[PDB]
């Protein structure tokens, strides 16, 4: 229910999972809960706003989430929310594919080469 | 200039040298000598636009130099001059190689493969 | 009725192959043989030697029925590919020699659809209203020149410019989306026409580049090749067992 | 004086440091097309005027000399990157 897509069954579990201090467990199972949403609270998205951290974070507002507006390089936009301007900074990657593509053709020919 | 036949003598005293059909090491030769012995004019003309600045007189920029720094003007840009109608134009370049040596390779690889394997199990089992 | 015609062939071809003297009936078969001959489309002149060699079969013949006994053949000279049927015959003295009146409607609009401004099929059609006459009995004779019509003005605004919005090429006929689209369409489907159409924005796009025998040839030899490796397993499967 | 690309140039130069107007910079370039040194193929969705081949310059003896850039960065680089295509097609020497 976890890769279900469930973190509030998280919460629903923690309703009777005691079980013999399985507590320091499930307080790393809130870390594992909360370092993922360090990477998943702006994945592929748009924005968001206070309430999808009052949802998806809990605890209201701690400094530790007023830390993730101040530790991951964040853009805490007035009651708004951005991994940047671009959240994806500017991929062309080479903007020139073709040359590496020639020392391809330098090892590859020098393949054709030697064998027949 | 080779006019005519000649070659009675000539090709009978070459007693070395054989005709390479070129994709056989002729085109490094070719690598070497105007890479080699064209980059060493390079240095001449270094020795050039040097010398003419250190010790040439009324020749450093006679009606030549700058004229032709205009065909040294075709391309010596400075990071890495930035063709960049080059690149996909490349990609129409590339395409064409690429291509033809994916499909007619798949063409050799019938070539190599069929009749190899079919003369090769000949000569293998029908040895027997 | 080219089943009922078709059996007035058979029984032509034989039947009245044996009657001795029918002048003026044999003239009628010949307008058979020009009707039915180009409605099997026999050949598009020869039929007309049939209505022309049927045409001068058609004197002595009582004057309300020699008017219709020449409407096939000046509607066939409609039907000549060429509406040259002004140039000749109408203004020739044949439709100044007898009281005809159809075929002097068919100057008007045999010359104002020679003019390739339209203008004339849609203002005529009420015209035509008499000489569309039996809906479904000639069908064809306008048909085709109108339906012809249609992609000869296509070639006349979309031949000269490739690219265009599709409700400016189509402000000359006024209807945007009724038929022209799927008349493009199907030049799309009859290859006459290489673009694409749109609704979204409703702009057509003309473009075409089929030939790659570098694709097609050397593929297409691959697969023969695949087939003759197909022809060798057996020379192998042969060679093992 | 940029020997580097962005070619294409906008107007926005021409129009501001050669005193001349939007509207005129295309006879800015041809008359220039009568003049022939510079054939730019000047950009009009954009009105950007493009870079082409031109003819240069007079005397710059200080890029006379400092040419090195470009003539032994040619001769170096084309020639060590040479000695990389021949060190890598290196033993097929044969």
């Amino acid at each position: 229910y976890l890769m279900e897509g469930s973190y509030n069954k998280v919460f629903l579990a923690k309703g009777n999972i005691p079980a013999e201090s399985y507590t320091f467990f499930i307080d790393i199972l809130l870390d594992t809960i909360r370092d993922e949403i360090a990477g998943c609270i702006e994945k592929a998205y748009e924005k968001i706003l206070f309430t999808e951290a009052t949802r998806i974070l809990f605890f209201n507002t701690p400094k530790k989430m007023t830390d993730y507006a101040k530790k991951r390089g964040w853009v805490l936009g007035p009651n708004n929310y951005y991994s940047f301007a671009s959240q994806q900074q500017k991929p062309e990657d080479t903007t020139i594919p073709s040359t590496e593509l020639a020392k391809q053709v330098i090892e590859y020919a020098r393949q054709l080469e030697m064998i027949v | 200039g080779a006019e005519e036949a000649e070659e009675v003598g000539v090709e009978h005293l070459l007693r070395d040298i054989k005709d390479t059909t070129v994709g056989t090491l002729s085109q490094r030769i070719t690598n070497q000598v105007h890479g080699l012995k064209g980059l060493n004019s390079k240095l001449l003309d270094i020795r050039s636009y040097l010398e003419k600045v250190a010790t040439g007189k009324l020749p450093i920029n006679h009606q030549i130099i700058y004229q032709l720094q205009d065909v040294f003007n075709l391309l010596p840009d400075v990071s890495l001059q930035e063709f960049v109608k080059a690149f996909y134009l490349k990609t129409n370049d590339q395409m064409v190689v690429v291509y033809l040596a994916s499909l007619i390779r798949s063409v050799v690889a019938l070539h190599n493969l069929i009749n190899n394997k079919i003369a090769n199990r000949d000569a293998e089992k029908k040895e027997g | 009725n080219l089943p009922k015609a078709r059996a007035a062939l058979t029984s032509a071809r034989t039947t009245a192959n044996a009657i001795y003297c029918p002048p003026k009936l044999q003239a009628t078969l010949d307008m058979q043989s020009g009707i039915i001959h180009a409605a099997e489309e026999k050949d598009w002149k020869t039929a007309y030697s049939y209505f022309y060699e049927a045409f001068e079969g058609y004197d002595s013949i009582d004057s309300p029925k020699a008017i219709t006994s020449l409407k096939y053949m000046l509607l066939c000279k409609i039907m000549l590919n060429t509406p040259e049927d002004v140039q000749a015959l109408v203004s020739g003295k044949l439709a100044l020699r007898y009281a005809g009146r159809q075929t002097e409607a068919l100057k008007c609009v045999a010359q104002a659809s020679k003019n390739r401004s339209l203008a004339d099929f849609e203002k005529a059609l009420t015209d035509y209203r008499a000489e569309l006459r039996d809906d479904p009995i000639i069908s064809t004779h306008l048909a085709k020149l109108y339906d012809n019509l249609l992609e000869q003005n296509l070639i006349r605004v979309i031949e000269p410019f490739s690219r265009v919005q599709i409700e400016h090429i189509s402000s000359l006929i006024k209807l945007s989306k009724a038929d022209v689209e799927r008349k493009l369409s199907q030049m799309i489907l009859d290859k006459k026409f290489h673009g694409i159409l749109d609704q979204g924005e409703g702009v057509l796009i003309i473009f075409d580049e089929p030939p790659v025998d570098k694709t097609y040839e050397a593929a297409l030899e691959t697969i023969q090749n695949m087939s003759k490796v197909v022809d060798s397993l057996y020379n192998k499967a042969k060679k093992l067992t | 004086t940029r020997p580097a690309n962005h070619r294409q140039l906008t107007f926005e130069e021409i129009a501001k440091s050669a005193k001349i107007t939007v509207n005129e910079v295309e006879l800015l370039v041809m008359k220039a097309l009568s003049v022939g040194l510079v054939k730019g193929s000047i950009d009009e969705v954009d009105k950007r005027v493009h870079m082409t081949w031109v003819q240069p310059r007079v005397l710059d003896l200080q890029q006379i000399k400092g040419m090195k850039d470009r003539l032994e960065f040619w001769c170096t680089d084309v020639k060590s990157m040479e000695m990389l295509v021949e060190h890598q097609a290196h033993d097929i020497l044969t």
